[PDB]
């Protein structure tokens, strides 16, 4: 019922869908971890930053993770490319960190109206380095004037994001306009998917223990034939009591 | 097989779905630029705003034969060029008040300048920066901020120099193939890109998108009623798989109860003739 009544939302969550054709059957599909979209989630307070979140990922929301370089290249070559996408291998992506000193300095200059991108996301530890490559170079500021004065700071080169969806790049680049917020439906979608997977695993374990119980019940029916014979003998004896 | 066919056709729907989205996305982008152009025609004409330069495409012209090259190289030629921060902010919030589109902007006051002088480009590769003829040289440095390491290669020589030679640059092939320095695997495809600088237009009528949406909706409804019929057939199969064992157990117990009744009848039918003979031999006694 849940997996049948929740596909009207799938008409909106369509660009995040992954599609490919397996070039090599011997290749381990575990190396293709999938799209970066469903591989991570966001906590509750991120709702108040929901729109901003899109910016912090941009088109990077549509990337697929691969383990090494050669496998990614051969999958791209023999995978029957259909649409222009972007793929991220894990072996060669460099992780550029940001000095936390300037971070805490800007946090102290602007009390309260400061947030960190890596602190407002939930992901797997095994791909933390990937977060250092995508979500490890952005910041969030609430008030627009605070982000404006932070952008104009020489030493504080912060990749700020004003909650109205205003990217304050350290080089003065600024966006604006009405696009929309397609993260809440993707969050609901991946939550439904994870609960479906949990229920399916539970049902598979129940079905396996049911097959074990069914073998035990086959043996118990082998003995239940004689049990029924004894029950018929009991009924005959009860009838012969008054016969 | 029925539900198999179901999944088959529903897979097709998914394809249609995404492809429709693709078209829709393009359409949106198109219409976005359209309404953006309206601002570029209106806000600059009224004269109430100042310092509004316009778009990056309203600048120096590049060679027409490399239109696809510059189209696949960088879309930031559609960036909004303005000078002051406050004017950009106020028109941004005025556009957001009425929801008149969405794009990116750049400020001239915060444009980090560099050296626009050319560098040695061996193997006879042309630099598109020198090919541009800007009407305002003061913006040429800004071009160097935008067109960073812009080169052009061909004849599949990218594996020698563009891959790794003396230094990796953002070289764009004459047909549209781009090799980025960031290292990420750029997934290729068959997307069209042209018509950005005249020294392309793949627009479709809104009725086409409307009929695509209508056929998507009717296909979704057909597949939903097909899944409903599949569910009804599965419920019927469950009813059959529940009505088989209870009926077999009831026929077993019925034949057992019939055998018990038959045994009771066989053991009791002798009492009939026994009591009949007893009554006869009692009636025959008539001495008393």
């Amino acid at each position: 019922q849940t997996c049948k009544n929740s596909e009207y939302l799938k008409r909106r969550v369509t660009n995040l869908e992954f599609n490919y054709t397996k070039p090599y059957p011997n290749f381990e599909a575990s190396f293709v971890h999938g799209v970066v979209g469903q591989l991570f989630q966001i906590d509750n307070d991120n709702i108040r930053y929901a729109t901003a979140l899109q910016t912090c990922a941009g088109g990077r929301l549509f990337n697929v993770v691969v383990q090494d370089s050669q496998t990614a290249t051969q999958l791209l070559e023999r995978g029957r490319l259909r649409k222009r996408v972007t793929i991220i291998p894990l072996d060669k992506i460099y992780t550029r960190p940001i000095s936390s000193q300037v971070l805490d300095l800007a946090k102290k200059i602007a009390p309260g109206k400061v947030e960190l991108a890596i602190n407002l996301i939930r992901f797997d530890e095994s791909i933390t380095k990937a977060m250092e490559f995508i979500f490890g170079n952005s910041l969030i500021c609430e008030d627009p004037e605070t982000a404006k004065k932070i952008t104009f700071h020489p030493k504080i080169r912060a990749r700020s994001i004003t909650l109205q969806g205003d990217v304050y790049d350290p080089e003065g680049t600024l966006s604006g306009g009405s696009r929309e917020s397609l993260l809440v439906d993707i969050q609901k979608y991946n939550q439904i998917q994870k609960q479906i997977e949990t229920i399916q695993a539970d049902l598979n374990h129940v079905t396996e223990e049911l097959q074990t119980q069914y073998a035990t019940s086959q043996k118990t029916k082998t003995i239940q034939s004689d049990l029924n014979l004894s029950l018929h003998k009991l009924d005959l004896a009860k009838r012969n009591l008054d016969a | 097989s029925a539900h198999l066919k179901l999944k088959e056709m529903q897979k097709v729907l998914n394809a249609h779905r995404q492809r429709a989205m693709e078209a829709r996305s393009s359409l949106s982008k198109a219409q976005n630029k359209s309404k953006v152009l309206t601002a570029l025609s209106r806000l600059q004409k009224s004269g109430r705003i100042n310092g509004f330069h316009g778009r990056l495409g309203d600048l120096g012209v590049i060679d027409d034969s490399f239109d696809v090259a510059i189209s696949t190289a960088c879309p930031r030629l559609d960036d909004v060029v303005v000078d002051t921060v406050e004017c950009a902010q106020h028109c941004i919030d005025y556009l957001r008040k009425n929801k008149l589109g969405y794009a990116r902007f750049i400020l001239l006051d915060r444009l980090r300048q560099f050296n626009l002088q050319p560098i040695s480009t061996p193997e006879n590769v042309p630099r598109l920066f020198d090919l541009v003829k800007p009407k305002n040289p003061k913006f040429s440095n800004a071009f160097y901020s935008v067109l960073r390491d812009t080169l052009v290669a061909q004849n599949l020589k990218q594996a020698n120099n563009v891959a790794y030679g003396k230094k990796r640059f953002r070289v764009v092939t004459v047909d549209g193939k781009l090799i980025d320095i960031s290292g990420t695997m750029s997934g290729g495809g068959n997307h069209v890109a042209k018509g950005l600088m005249k020294l392309k237009v793949d627009d479709y009528t809104p009725e086409e998108v409307d009929k695509i949406e209508r056929e998507l909706s009717e296909r979704e409804n057909n597949f939903r009623v097909a899944s409903d019929t599949v569910h009804e057939m599965e419920e019927e199969l469950k009813k059959l798989r529940d009505h088989e064992p209870d009926l077999e157990s009831q026929i077993s117990k019925a034949e057992m109860e019939a055998d018990s009744l038959a045994s009771e009848l066989t053991l009791a039918e002798q009492q009939v003739k026994e009591a009949e003979m007893a009554y006869v031999k009692a009636v025959s006694d008539k001495a008393q």
